[PDB]
């Protein structure tokens, strides 16, 4: 035995393996690609405009009854063209399991609000929109939830800056709160932390 | 396995429904809540006489911090800035230079007290056990700067609870 | 049916970004050099965008280096020049691109060392 | 050894002291200034020379565990000590 | 029978089987409309027809439940009519037809 | 503690348990604040041999996600992500409250 | 793409009939700006404020960045009317406590090093 | 024409003549390496870059070892893994103990190599060695006990500065990297010993203590102080 290494489980590998199969051939129209992580979790990329049909088959079809809305959230990557990654994380109750769906978007494209699938969607899209940009279309209420009020930018964006652009203080002159622009006594210290050497040959890539 | 909070039915006999009756008319629930208050009432109170006497604590205790020195006198540290790396809130600032004698010294060593979330790493990753996290928790200041240290403050503090903060070392570091 | 845009992409008005840090930052798309300490090259696969140097100043109390510039940490990494390119296009920056430097291939050999007519031998091991 | 700036202001042990025209020194009117008087250089020339019979020394600064990493200092050079540069200490090999 | 289903908003239902008959028939019904090819079709008529043998040869309700094992009766009518609202969504979606659209070259690549 | 037993009857008569079988104050009960030396284990990877670093190395274990399924690139029984969940057991010890 | 998915408005037309809805909404709500917040600027700063705001946003000539530019607006406006703002952020437009930033090369140079 | 070699089984094509360590590094894999330098000699005795051919019994130092055709090159195989961790073993067992007072710190090739590619525990029971240290002017400042007598010093400064005066003395454990003379190595392209060294053995001494890698930003500019423009 290896006390040190997770072990693994073949079992649950092949019953997602072949959920995944599953879905894929019901639903060719948008499932663009399946994939099981080594330690077991299921992921489905699939079209962006099939969001919905993808979400209700997956919490209404009986040998997927995914009934709850675990998590909802967006992760950014500049170098790709729809640089927004949409993600929805699933949990069946009946079946024990959970599922993962990912979808991409950019800038200027809506992606279809999913409220009418899960309710939680409601804060969870108004999150997304609040901290990337991303625009949900038929949003019940669609506006700012965590960013301070008349906030400008979205600051879990890759390209925001840590500190942002504006600060807040209060001025005697006008015995309020006023905001402006920022400027740190210490600047925060960028640390070049990377090794020049390749830790996990698994992962490489082709020079290209 | 699971269990039901809140599933059990009362008995419709009369001598039940009877004693049901007289709960609700003399409120006896009641009368149980203001009993168990009055016990607590004649009970001892567990209110410390501070400041005169001190809540308990253990050598693991994380509290201002201190720069250490060997027997000799000579300061421990030697600019290797490794707590400066781990410290999550960058709470530490270092410039280091060669001393006249060569060493490896530091110029510069500041702590933002006001800054740091006293989480311990930088003694963890220290391998000359120079900077510590003392025992001393009672540092409140009313000004914001008296709360942004510098070497000779650390030094200081250092030399003021070097007799517990030695003490307190012999007593844990051998689970660390 | 689908509109069509012909023009470019620009989400300047959409980003938030101030004025003044939309036009007057020239960002640097590069592949880093290699750090010469070492012989690792790893560190020189990903093309990186970063901004232009502002000012730090010592501050009075404390001597520590203040700033006022939100862009000077803002380190992007991309895949591609044409990506990153793409994205300082449409976020409205000015650019300067500067092409990666791959060592070019050498000829070595081992017996190069005790060549019998050759400034290539070696006098020492 | 503290000393006194033409000033007035004690020096640290890092030698900084504020000049004649710097206005940064009205910080401490009223107060005092942070100055720790025990000065490490000067306690560790106070240390005396370790005399060792052999030509690589080991140091670790005493205590074992509590001490700093252990380090070998080679005693070969007769016109100065072998200084471990962890806690500064000097060792030498017994001439003549 | 039984006094409650244990969850709040589900009430008891008097009549399971028949109830139970009538949606896997009316879902069976709405499949018809969806292309024979079609994958969905085939693993949902597969699994209707399963579970719609079984309520027609055992009377128990208990017994029943523990050969459906799809939690109590009432859950079991639910999905039942889950399963119809997604049949009759699905027919509408046409999820059978070919991709829309591959997606750009590079957009599931990790690390990049 | 320290009461007079007069006060602890009336305290166990409106309580309605007794008091001194379990109080809320700590008297002397609690490990002294001085304690031995210890010596801790080891560990399973200290070893002087047949302890080869990329026999045991976990990290390197990882893999890439397996491609189930890439667009790309009889009659099969529907399936299911996992077996449904067993009929949790009402517990023995108290089933009811 | 060429063909773009459109949020809404398809060509300019729509999504300037939008922007001008929209500056309706927003100029019909400075009087009650003003009153509720008790702000000591005029009405017509409000307005002229508005019609800034409009402006500096008019060499966009993509529908779709004019329709989230509306939709943002829109997003300000119910944050405006709801009073969920305050006095802060409504002054916050107004930049009042800033020094006049210098423009001509002169006195940049003059100042420091800012470009 | 170009032969055909495999590395990890993918087929390349390189030239005759070409080493190991090369097609690998044309393959996409920077094998590990201590001694060798594209720039310097081959000198291949560090032994850290040896790695396993299919059928061969033996290992190869991939620095020196011209590929033949129908070569296949096992880079992750386990006994290239078993030679790296050796080598690093042994490399390590006679370093010392120097890392937080040394100004390589985190930019070392000992520490990223034995991070990437050695074990995470000590079997050295024994005491290590000590090294008196040399003097070769203003500029190195030599720690001569981290050395791992690589011989890259020695190969630039022949090679390279058209100067003979470095080398090894005696043999055994007891080798040293120097002079064997008060001399001070003085010539204008005397830093690239401090760049090339692997070790904290030669450092900048301007620079000693005054900070450390991962603190240091990096701009990319050119040079003014002559007319080369590097
Ligand atoms: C006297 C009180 C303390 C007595 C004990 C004592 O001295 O212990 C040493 C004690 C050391 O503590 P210890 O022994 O380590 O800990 C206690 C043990 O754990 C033991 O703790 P314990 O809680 O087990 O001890 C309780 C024990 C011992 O404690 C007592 O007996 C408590 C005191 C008597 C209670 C009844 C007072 C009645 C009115 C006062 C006049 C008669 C009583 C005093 C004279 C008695 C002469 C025989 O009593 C009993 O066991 C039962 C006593 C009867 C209870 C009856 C039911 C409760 C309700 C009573 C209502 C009374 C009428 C309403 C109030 C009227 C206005 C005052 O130190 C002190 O008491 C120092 C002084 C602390 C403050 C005393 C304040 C009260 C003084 C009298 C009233 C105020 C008059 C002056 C006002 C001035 C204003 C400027
Ligand atoms: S306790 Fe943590 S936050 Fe505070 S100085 Fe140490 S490392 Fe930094
Ligand atoms: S970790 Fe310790 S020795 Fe290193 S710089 Fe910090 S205080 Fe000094
Ligand atoms: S050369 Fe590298 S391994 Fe040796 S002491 Fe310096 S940092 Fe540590
Ligand atoms: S001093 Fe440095 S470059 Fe020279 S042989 Fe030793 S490790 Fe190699
Ligand atoms: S790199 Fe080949 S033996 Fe040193
Ligand atoms: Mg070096
Ligand atoms: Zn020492």
């Amino acid at each position: 035995t290896r006390p040190t290494i997770r072990p693994r489980n073949d079992v649950v590998h092949k019953q997602l393996s072949a959920f995944g199969q599953y879905v894929a051939e019901i639903l060719p129209k948008y499932v663009q690609q399946v994939q099981v992580s080594c330690f077991n979790e299921l992921e489905i990329f699939i079209h962006p405009d099939g969001v919905i049909p993808v979400l209700t088959f997956l919490r209404d079809h009986t040998n997927a009854q995914f009934k709850s809305l675990a998590d909802l959230t967006a992760v950014d990557v500049p170098t790709r063209q729809n640089r927004f990654e949409i993600v929805y994380n699933l949990l069946s109750l009946r079946f024990n399991s959970r599922i993962r769906v990912k979808t991409y978007t950019d800038e200027l494209t809506p992606i279809e609000s999913s409220v009418t699938v899960y309710k939680a969607a409601n804060w969870y899209e108004r999150e997304i929109w609040d901290m990337f940009g991303v625009f949900f279309a038929n949003h019940p209420d669609l506006r700012r939830i965590l960013t301070d009020y008349g906030f400008e930018g979205h600051p879990f964006r890759k390209d925001f800056p840590l500190s942002g652009y504006v600060e807040l203080r209060y001025d005697d002159e006008v015995k309020r709160v006023v905001a402006e622009p920022v400027e740190l006594a210490q600047e925060f210290r960028k640390f070049d932390l990377n090794s020049p050497w390749e830790a996990f040959p698994a992962y490489r890539q082709p020079p290209e | 396995t699971y269990k039901f909070v809140n599933m059990r039915e009362p008995s419709m006999d009369m001598k039940s429904v009877t004693d049901r009756a007289a709960q609700t008319l003399l409120w006896t629930e009641l009368v149980r809540g203001l009993g168990m208050t009055l016990s607590y009432l004649f009970r001892e109170p567990a209110t410390i006489n501070y400041p005169f006497e001190k809540g308990p604590l253990s050598p693991r205790f994380r509290g201002e911090h201190a720069l250490r020195r060997y027997p000799s006198g000579e300061e421990r540290c030697i600019a290797c800035k490794l707590c400066e790396a781990v410290c999550p809130a960058q709470a530490i600032t270092i410039e280091a230079e060669p001393r006249a004698d060569g060493s490896r010294r530091t110029t510069r060593y500041d702590i933002d007290m006001t800054k740091c979330i006293y989480c311990g790493f930088c003694q963890e990753a220290c391998p000359v056990d120079a900077i510590v996290e003392g025992p001393n928790f009672e540092f409140s200041t009313e000004t914001h700067e008296e709360l942004l240290y510098n070497k000779e403050k650390l030094l200081n503090n250092g030399d003021k609870w070097e007799a517990e903060i030695a003490a307190n070392i012999q007593a844990d570091y051998l689970y660390r | 049916q689908l509109i069509a845009v012909d023009e470019k992409l620009d989400i300047t008005t959409l980003t938030g970004v101030p004025e003044e840090h939309i036009k007057t930052r020239k960002v640097r798309i590069f592949v880093p050099a290699r750090n010469n300490m070492q012989s690792g090259v790893n560190n020189t696969k990903k093309w990186k965008m970063e901004f232009d140097t502002r000012e730090r100043w010592e501050n009075p109390l404390m001597g520590w280096s203040s700033t006022a510039d939100p862009l000077s940490n803002l380190v992007l990494t991309f895949s591609t020049k044409e990506d990153a390119v793409a994205f300082a296009e449409k976020n409205g920056w000015s650019f300067d691109v500067e092409e990666r430097k791959v060592p070019k291939p050498k000829s070595k050999s081992y017996g190069a060392n005790f060549s019998w007519n050759k400034r290539t031998r070696v006098s020492t091991k | 050894g503290v000393r006194t700036s033409p000033t007035g202001e004690k020096v640290t042990h890092t030698g900084q002291a504020y000049d004649d025209g710097d206005y940064r020194r009205v910080r401490f009117s009223d107060r005092q200034k942070e100055v720790n008087e025990n000065f490490a250089i000067d306690l560790i020339a106070e240390q005396p020379v370790s005399e060792v019979g052999s030509r690589v020394i080991s140091c670790d600064g005493g205590g074992g565990a509590l001490g700093h990493p252990r380090v070998y200092i080679n005693l070969d050079k007769e016109t100065k000590t072998g200084t471990c540069g962890y806690c500064g200490l000097q060792f030498r090999q017994p001439h003549h | 029978l039984k006094k409650t289903t244990g969850l709040v908003g589900l009430a008891v239902c008097e009549t399971p089987h028949e109830r139970l008959k009538i949606l896997y028939t009316k879902i069976l019904d709405v499949l018809g409309q969806i292309p024979k090819n079609a994958a969905y079709r085939k693993y949902t008529e597969q699994i209707t027809n399963e579970k719609l043998g079984m309520v027609k040869a055992e009377p128990d309700v208990k017994k029943l439940e523990e050969q459906l094992q799809g939690g109590q009766i009432e859950e079991v009518i639910l999905q039942a009519e889950n399963e119809l609202s997604l049949a009759r969504k699905m027919l509408r979606w046409k999820p059978w037809e070919p991709l829309v659209e591959e997606p750009p070259a590079n957009q599931w690549k990790w690390p990049i | 503690a320290s009461a007079t037993r007069v006060i602890q009857l009336l305290r166990n008569w409106a309580s309605g348990r007794d008091l001194q079988a379990k109080l809320q104050l700590r008297y002397q009960e609690i490990s002294k604040r001085t304690q031995p030396p210890p010596k801790l284990p080891v560990g399973p990877s200290h070893k002087l041999s047949n302890n080869y670093y990329c026999t045991r190395d976990g990290r390197r274990e990882a893999m890439p996600p397996s491609i189930v399924m890439s667009s790309q690139k009889t009659e099969k029984k529907a399936v299911t992500p996992a077996p449904p969940i067993k009929r949790w057991e009402l517990s023995k010890d108290q089933p009811y409250l | 793409g060429t063909s773009v998915k459109p949020i809404f408005s398809r060509d300019m037309n729509e999504a300037k009939r939008r922007v001008r809805e929209l500056y309706r909404a927003w100029y019909r709500e400075v009087p009650n700006t003003v009153h509720l917040f008790q702000l000591d600027i005029s009405v017509k700063q409000g307005r002229d404020k508005v019609r800034e705001m409009f402006m500096k946003n008019a060499h966009v000539t993509d529908p779709r960045v004019v329709d989230l530019l509306v939709i943002k607006g829109k997003m300000e406006l119910e944050e405006t009317i709801n009073v969920w703002k305050q006095r802060t952020h409504i002054m916050r437009f107004f930049h009042e406590t800033e020094a006049p930033r210098p423009t001509d090369f002169l006195s940049k140079f003059y100042v420091g090093h800012d470009p | 024409n170009l032969i055909e070699v495999f590395v990890d089984g993918q087929s390349v094509m390189v030239e005759p003549g070409t080493t190991v360590l090369q097609a690998c590094e044309k393959v996409g894999m920077q094998i590990p390496r201590f001694c060798y330098h594209e720039r310097l000699s081959v000198a291949g005795n560090c032994r850290m870059c040896l790695v396993e051919i299919e059928k061969a019994p033996k290992v190869v130092a991939a620095c020196a070892m011209p590929v033949m055709k129908g070569w296949n090159i096992l880079t992750n195989s386990e006994k290239s893994k078993k030679a790296r961790e050796g080598v690093m073993e042994f490399l390590l067992a006679n370093h010392p103990l120097d890392c937080p007072i040394c100004d390589q710190g985190g930019e070392c090739d000992l520490q990223d190599q034995s991070m990437m590619f050695g074990s995470d525990r000590s079997r050295f029971l024994e005491g290590k060695r000590a090294v008196e240290d040399k003097n070769i002017g203003p500029l190195v400042k030599t720690i001569m006990t981290r050395c791992i007598q690589c011989t890259r010093c020695i190969r630039f400064a022949s090679e390279i500065a058209g100067v003979d005066d470095l080398g090894t003395t005696g043999r055994g454990n007891d080798m040293q990297v120097g002079t064997y003379i008060e001399k001070m190595f003085m010539s204008e392209l005397s830093g690239n010993i401090i760049d090339i060294c692997p070790v904290g053995a030669l450092t900048s001494k301007p620079y000693a203590f005054t900070a450390r890698p991962w603190e240091t930003r990096k701009t990319e500019s050119i040079d003014v102080m002559d007319a080369v423009g590097s």
